[PDB]
RNA sequence: CAGCCGCGGUAAUUCCAGCUCCAGUAGCGUAUAUUAAAGUUGUUGCAGUUAAAAAGCUCGUAGUUGAACUUUGGGUCUGGUUGUCCGGUCGGUUUUUCAACCGGAUCUUUCCUUCUGGCUAACCUGUACUCCUUGUGGGUGCAGGCGAACCAGGACUUUUACUUUGAAAAAAUUAGAGUGUUCAAAGCAGGCGAAAGCUCGAAUAUAUUAGCAUGGAAUAAUGGAAUAGGACGUUUGGUUCUAUUUUGUUGGUUUCUAGGACCAUCGUAAUGAUUAAUAGGGACGGUCGGGGGCAUCAGUAUUCAAUUGUCAGAGGUGAAAUUCUUGGAUUUAUUGAAGACUAACUACUGCGAAAGCAUUUGCCAAGGACGUUUUCAUUAAUCAAGAACGAAAGUUAGGGGAUCGAAGAUGAUCAGAUACCGUCGUAGUCUUAACCAUAAACUAUGCCGACUAGGGAUCGGGUGGUGUUUUUCUUAUGACCCACUCGGCACCUUACGAGAAAUCAAAGUCUUUGGGUUCUGGGGGGAGUAUGGUCGCAAGGCUGAAACUUAAAGGAAUUGACGGAA
RNA sequence: GUAGGAUAGUGGCCUACCAUGGUUUCAACGGGUAACGGGGAAUAAGGGUUCGAUUCCGGAGAGGGAGCCUGAGAAACGGCU
C-alpha cells in the first residue's frame, strides 16, 4: 500500500488542497474561519461583556447533584443579546440586586455549559463596578447603591 | 528452497518443471520438428506450434493441425527433431 | 495486469537467449525479405507474416536472421499500410460493435464493450500522434470511421 | 500570421528619419535601416533582405533588448504580430518539499523576420514597454521545423 | 506498473534477511541498484553479489551476510542542500555514529560520510541500517 | 465548591470559619484567544474488515507517477591533511619510517567545444659548443617549431530540473564574539600612560522561496541519422551571393578572391534502429463459460373455462377457530387460453465491470485464461471534469394477472391489538417501452505492483508418462490415474510479520516510520436536516451548514446475570 | 495592430480605423476576510502552527468622494474650489 496521499517529487500543490480541504473538518479551524464568534456566541468574541441584569432568575440543576444555581438574565449592552449568567459563591445574588451593570466573563468552556448548569454560560465578576468575590470576602466593600 | 538455496545453477529438472519464463533465463521448449510427409521427399521445419493448417512447399498434403497447444501431426507422418 | 479486464495472466511468448542467428535453420536473410515484401503485397499483415515464416520455413525471428524487423523492412520497402495493423483492427472491431448495438438496440453488455474498445482506439491513436506516423487533427471515432475502414 | 501587404494603414508607414533618396539611385531603393541587438544573437536574414517596417521589431526598429531573457513554447500566434508565450516551471512548497506545475503566460512582439507556430520553442529578450501586455520581443525561434519537412513516412 | 525498480529490490531484499535467508533472487537489476549493492559492500552489509545476463533487462542474485538490518528506499528521490542531510540521517539512521544513507549526486552514488568528505550533495536513494 | 472527576441527603478531609499546612512569591488568580501537548490535520507522521472512514461498479481528460540499456574498469606520476617517528627543538616548531583521506595531470580502442589570429611561457630543439671536479652538474643563444601561460574575436551551442561554492537577501530582531551596566535585563562601549600623550574596538553567522555566478554530470526528464533532405572533406561541378581591398576619386560592369547560403556528384567511415520489461496493446491458435442481445423448446405448474365422472362436505388452522358448496364445488380425467417462471440438476461449482447471469436450440458479436522462437515499441498505473451500466420497489405508459400479496376487508386473542396467526386480496409482483440512480449494491476489505510458509484439493488451459480402459485387430479421439505447470469464485500451525481483539498468509514487509495512485474520515448528536445549487414526471437523488447541545457515542472482548435458545 | 492625441516620458493612457483576440480546473472570474505588505512576534527536538494595528522599510488616508492653484516635487488637506 502506497498509502492513499501522492508521494511523487511533483505532487505538492494537489497535498496542499488536500490538506486545505481537511482542515474544514477540524472544529476550531473552522470557527476561526467563519466568524462564528464574531456572527453570534453572544459576545463579540470577547473576553468580556458588560450587561444590564433584567431579573435574577435560579435555574434547576442538571442531574445527580440537585438545587437551584441563583444565575441572572443578563442583556449585553454592545450587541443588545439576552443571556443567562451564573453567580459565584453563597449568596452573591443579593449583592448582585436588580437592574444593575454587571461584566460578564465566559465560565470556562469555550462557550457550551459549565458542569451542571444547564443553559448557563457566564460568570457574573462586577456588579456596577466592583468585584463579587472581592464582595463576598468582605475586604473591599460596595459603594453604596 | 530453504535459507541457501544457492541460486545460480539449480539442477535442470526445476527448471524444466518451472514456466518457460520462470527460470533463471527465458528460454522456450518448443522445436521446429523437421517433417516429412508421406508424398515428396523433401523435409519441412515444422515449428511445433504451427497456428495454421500446415501445407507442403507446394502440394495440398496437410502435416499438422494447429492443436492450442502443439500440433497433431495429420495422419501417419514421420518427423526429425529440431 | 491487462488493461481493461481484471483478468492478471502471463499468456505469453519467451524469446531465447541468443540474438545471433540459430546456426543450421539456413536460407538468406535477402530471401526472407522479398518472401516478407511478396506477402505484404498479398495483404498479410506484418505479425500474419512473421507467423507465415514460422510456422512452415525455418525462419524463428526477422530480428535475428536480418537485422531488421518486419514492420520496418515493409516501410524501407514501401508495404506498410497508412494505418497501422493493431490499430486498424481495433477500428473495425469497434465498427462491428456500433453495427451490432444498431441492428439491437437494447443490448447493455455490447454497448459497454463497444465503449471500451472506442476508448482504447483512442489511446492507440493518441499515441501514434504523439510518435509520428498518423498525423495529428485526426480523431479515429465513429461516423467517419467506417470510411476510414473501409 | 497575417503580413503580405506592407503598405496597408490609412497612413503609411517608413522608418523614421531613414530615408529612401530618389535623387540618388540604387538598386534597393529603400535604405533597409538594420540593428545587430547583441547578447549573442544574429540579426536573421529575413529582417535584412525584406519589406515589412515595424516600430516593434527588434532588427528594423526602434524597439531595444535589453533586462531580462527569457524563451519558451508558443501557445497561441492568433493575434496580429506578436505571439503568447507559455513559460512552464515548478514552484516549491517547504511544508511538503515537493514542488508545482506552475504556468505564467508572456505576450511577446514577434517580428516578420520570424515564422512562428503553435508548439514552436522560442527565445524572447526583454524590451521597453510595446503595449498594456507586451513587454517582451521575440529574438529566435529555435524549433525551425520541429518535423516539418519530414512528417511523411513512406519510403 | 513497476515503479522504482530499486525500492522493490531493496524491499526483496529486507524481506529475505527477515526470513534469515542467505540470499536473494532479484529480476530487473538497474545500475542504480548495482552502485547500491556495491555501496553496501564497501560498508559490509553484504556478500558477494551477481549479475546475470539475461539477454534482456538483467537479474541479480546478491549474497546476505546476516548483518543487513534493514536496506531501505525513501520514496521521490529529494533534493538534499547539504544542511539537510544532517536532518535526513537523524529522521532515518538509529544514532550518530553508525550507519549510511545512500544517495545519488554529480560524484556518483555514495553514502552520506562519503558525500560530506567529497563536499557533494545531491537526491537521496536509500539507506542501511 | 467543582475546568473534569465530582462532593451535599445528620459521621461532609470537596461548602462556610480558626489552626495548621501546601504552592508561587511582589507577585498570584480568573476570562477569552492562541502555541505546545495534538501522530486529535499526519510532508516528516494518522486512520478507512468491524471504532468515523473504500465512491455499488467499470470507463476516463487533467493531474500524479512509470521497467531495464549507452564510459566501465586498470596503470603512471603528482599537490595536499592530519594521526604517526623523535621533539630535529627555546608549552610551541621540521622532516623522515609511515598512513588513510581529498584532489590534479595523464595513458589506456578515449578528447576537455573548435578554429581565425595575437606571445608561442617553454625547450621536442641544436645553431658556436663549453664558463668547466676526469662529467651531460651548468647557459650567453637564435632560422624550422611542442601553444594552454593567457587573451579577443568568430562559429553555434539539446534544453532543463537537481546539487556546489560564490556574489547579492537594509538596520533593529535572532544566533553569536569581546567587555566588571556593582550583578544582570542591557549597552557599544572602553583600556593604558609621563597618568604632559598613547591605544584596542565596534566582529562573525544565519535567512535556504525567485533572479544572477560557477563547478559537478549521478539521478529524472528532454533532444538527435530510418523517404537519412544525415555527418564530415582533397570533393568536383554548379547555383544565389556579399563585398572590402587596391586599379587617382566618384557612378558602374566583370574579375581575382575570401566569407555566407543552396541543389549536384565523388569519396570517407564499422556509416545510422538498445532492450524486446514474467509492462501494455494488437494478429494468430485451439478452447472455455448459469457472461450479454435477439429466437425457440420443455416441465409445466398453477387458474379460469369447456366436456368428463362420481352425492356431503372440501378450504383453512398455531395451537384453535372463521371462511366455501352440493342445483357433486372439491376430487377424477382429457384439453384450451393467457401471461409468468424456468426446479431436479446445484457444489465452500462456473462466468460477468458490477448490478447480475442456470430448460432448447439457434443466431449475433464481444470476453478472460491459455498457448505463441508472432507483431508494434512506452502505447503504461491510478484518476478531480465528465462518462457507461446499475437489484428491488416506485414511477409514467402498454400487456397480463395463477398464487402469494403493502393497501384493504375480516376472525380469533388479550386490560386492549386497524399486530402477528387466520381467511380473502386493488397495486403490483412477471413481463414490454420510458425513467429513476438509490441498497447490510457488504468480502461492511479501493486499485496497480512487488516480495515473504507449509498443504492438499477444486474449476480453465497445457506438458510428460511402453500408465489403465475403451476395441473396429496397432488403434487414433475420448475419459481417467499420477507429476509438474501456469490460473479464479477456497484449510492448519506458529507467528518472528499484524492487529485493541475477534482474528489475518494478508488486515504482513510501519516509530527499523517513504513501491505507485484515487478516493474517503476527524467526539457524539443536532443532520443527511436548514438553506441554496443542481438533477428529476414525481417519489427522491447528488451536493451539503450552522446555531445549539452533550461527557461520553462507540468498538472489541472478560466475567457474570439473563433468554417463551439447544 | 496601425496611426494620431496626450504625457516628463513608455504604454489602449486616450482617439480614429481594422483584426478577434485575451484569461481559465497549473482554479480564470466572482464572493469573503473581525487582510494594509514585509522586516519580524509567540511557540520551540526535526517539520511546523498561529499572530504581525504597533519604534524600521514600503504603501495608502487626512469626515466622504471629486476637482485644481502654487511649486523641482502635492492631485497637499495644520493649501484652495
Ligand atoms: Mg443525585
Ligand atoms: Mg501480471
Ligand atoms: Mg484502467
Ligand atoms: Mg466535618
Ligand atoms: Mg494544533
Ligand atoms: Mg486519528
Ligand atoms: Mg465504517
Ligand atoms: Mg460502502
Ligand atoms: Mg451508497
Ligand atoms: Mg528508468
Ligand atoms: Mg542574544
Ligand atoms: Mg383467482
Ligand atoms: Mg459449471
Ligand atoms: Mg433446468
Ligand atoms: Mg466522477
Ligand atoms: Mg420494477
Ligand atoms: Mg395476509
Ligand atoms: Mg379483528
Ligand atoms: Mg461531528
Ligand atoms: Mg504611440
Ligand atoms: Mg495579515
Ligand atoms: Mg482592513
Ligand atoms: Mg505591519
Ligand atoms: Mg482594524
Ligand atoms: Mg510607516
Ligand atoms: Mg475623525
Ligand atoms: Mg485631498
Ligand atoms: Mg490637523
Ligand atoms: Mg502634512
Ligand atoms: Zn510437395
Amino acid at each position: 500500500m502506497g498509502k492513499g496521499k501522492p508521494r511523487g517529487l511533483n505532487s505538492a500543490r494537489k497535498l496542499r488542497v488536500h490538506r486545505r480541504n481537511n482542515r474544514w473538518a477540524e472544529t476550531t479551524y473552522k470557527k476561526r474561519l467563519l466568524g462564528t464568534a464574531f456572527k453570534s456566541s453572544p459576545f463579540g468574541g470577547s473576553s468580556h461583556a458588560k450587561g444590564i441584569v433584567l431579573e435574577k432568575i435560579g435555574i434547576e440543576s442538571k442531574q445527580p447533584n440537585s438545587a437551584i444555581r441563583k444565575c441572572v438574565r443578563v442583556q449585553l449592552i454592545k450587541n443588545g443579546k439576552k443571556v443567562t449568567a451564573f453567580v459565584p459563591n453563597d449568596g452573591c445574588l443579593n449583592f448582585v440586586d436588580e437592574n444593575d451593570e454587571v461584566l460578564l466573563a465566559g465560565f470556562g468552556r469555550k462557550g457550551k455549559a459549565k458542569g451542571d448548569i444547564p443553559g448557563v454560560r457566564f460568570k457574573v465578576v462586577k456588579v456596577s463596578g466592583v468585584s463579587l468575590l472581592a464582595l463576598w470576602k468582605e475586604k473591599k466593600e460596595k459603594p453604596r447603591s | 528452497m530453504v535459507l541457501v538455496q544457492d541460486l545460480l545453477h539449480p539442477t535442470a529438472a526445476s527448471e524444466a518443471r518451472k514456466h518457460k519464463l520462470k527460470t533463471l533465463v527465458q528460454s522456450p521448449r518448443s522445436h521446429f520438428l523437421d517433417v516429412k510427409c508421406p508424398g515428396c521427399l523433401n523435409i519441412t521445419t515444422v515449428f511445433s506450434h504451427a497456428q495454421t493448417a500446415v501445407t507442403c512447399e507446394s502440394c495440398s498434403t496437410v502435416l499438422c493441425t494447429p492443436t492450442g497447444g502443439k500440433a497433431k501431426l495429420s495422419e501417419g507422418t514421420s518427423f526429425r527433431r529440431k | 495486469g491487462r488493461m481493461h479486464s481484471k483478468g492478471k495472466g502471463m499468456s505469453s511468448s519467451a524469446i531465447p537467449y541468443s540474438r545471433n542467428a540459430p546456426a543450421w535453420f539456413k536460407g538468406s536473410s535477402d530471401g526472407v525479405v522479398e518472401q516478407i515484401i511478396k506477402y505484404a503485397r498479398k495483404g498479410l499483415t506484418p505479425s500474419q507474416i512473421g507467423v507465415l515464416l514460422r510456422d512452415a520455413h525455418g525462419v524463428t525471428q526477422a530480428k535475428v536472421i536480418t537485422g531488421n524487423k518486419i514492420l520496418r523492412i515493409l516501410k524501407s520497402n514501401g508495404l506498410a499500410p497508412e494505418i497501422p495493423e493493431d490499430l486498424y483492427f481495433l477500428i473495425k472491431k469497434a465498427v462491428s460493435v456500433r453495427k451490432h448495438l444498431e441492428r439491437n438496440r437494447k443490448d447493455k453488455d455490447a454497448k459497454f464493450r463497444l465503449i471500451l474498445i472506442e476508448s482504447r482506439i483512442h489511446r492507440l491513436a493518441r499515441y501514434y500522434r504523439t510518435v509520428s506516423v498518423l498525423p495529428p487533427n485526426w480523431k479515429y471515432e465513429s461516423a467517419t470511421a467506417s470510411a476510414l475502414v473501409n | 500570421s497575417t503580413e503580405l501587404t506592407v503598405q496597408s494603414e490609412r497612413a503609411f508607414q517608413k522608418q523614421p528619419h531613414i530615408f529612401t533618396n530618389p535623387k540618388a539611385k540604387a538598386n534597393r531603393k529603400t535604405k533597409r535601416w538594420y540593428k545587430n541587438v547583441g547578447l549573442g544573437f544574429k540579426t536573421p536574414k529575413t529582417a535584412i533582405e525584406g519589406s515589412y517596417i515595424d516600430k516593434k521589431c527588434p532588427f528594423t526598429g526602434l524597439v531595444s533588448i535589453r533586462g531580462k531573457i527569457l524563451t519558451g513554447t508558443v501557445v497561441s500566434t492568433r493575434m496580429h504580430r506578436t505571439i503568447v508565450i507559455r513559460r512552464d516551471y515548478l514552484h516549491y512548497v517547504p511544508k511538503y518539499n515537493r514542488y508545482e506545475k506552475r504556468h505564467k503566460n508572456v505576450p511577446a512582439h514577434v517580428s516578420p523576420a520570424f515564422r512562428v507556430q503553435v508548439g514552436d520553442i522560442v527565445t524572447v529578450g526583454q524590451c521597453r514597454p510595446i503595449s498594456k501586455t507586451v513587454r517582451f520581443n521575440v529574438l529566435k525561434v529555435a524549433s525551425a521545423t520541429g518535423k516539418a519537412n519530414k512528417q511523411f513516412a513512406k519510403f | 506498473t513497476r515503479t522504482s525498480v530499486l525500492a522493490d529490490a531493496l524491499n526483496a531484499i529486507n524481506n529475505a534477511e527477515k526470513t534469515g535467508k542467505r540470499q536473494v533472487l532479484i529480476r530487473p537489476s538497474s545500475k542504480v541498484i548495482i552502485k547500491f549493492l556495491q555501496v553496501m559492500q564497501k560498508h559490509g552489509y553484504i556478500g558477494e553479489f551477481e549479475y546475470i545476463d539475461d539477454h534482456r533487462s538483467g537479474k541479480i542474485v546478491v549474497q546476505l551476510n546476516g548483518r543487513l538490518n534493514k536496506c531501505g528506499v525513501i520514496s521521490p528521490r529529494f533534493n538534499v542542500k547539504i544542511a539537510d542531510v544532517e536532518k535526513w540521517t537523524a529522521n532515518l539512521l538509529p544514532a550518530r555514529q553508525f550507519g549510511y544513507v545512500i544517495l545519488t549526486t554529480s560524484a556518483g552514488i555514495m553514502d552520506h560520510e562519503e558525500a560530506h568528505r567529497k563536499h557533494v550533495s545531491g537526491k537521496i536513494l536509500g539507506f542501511v541500517y
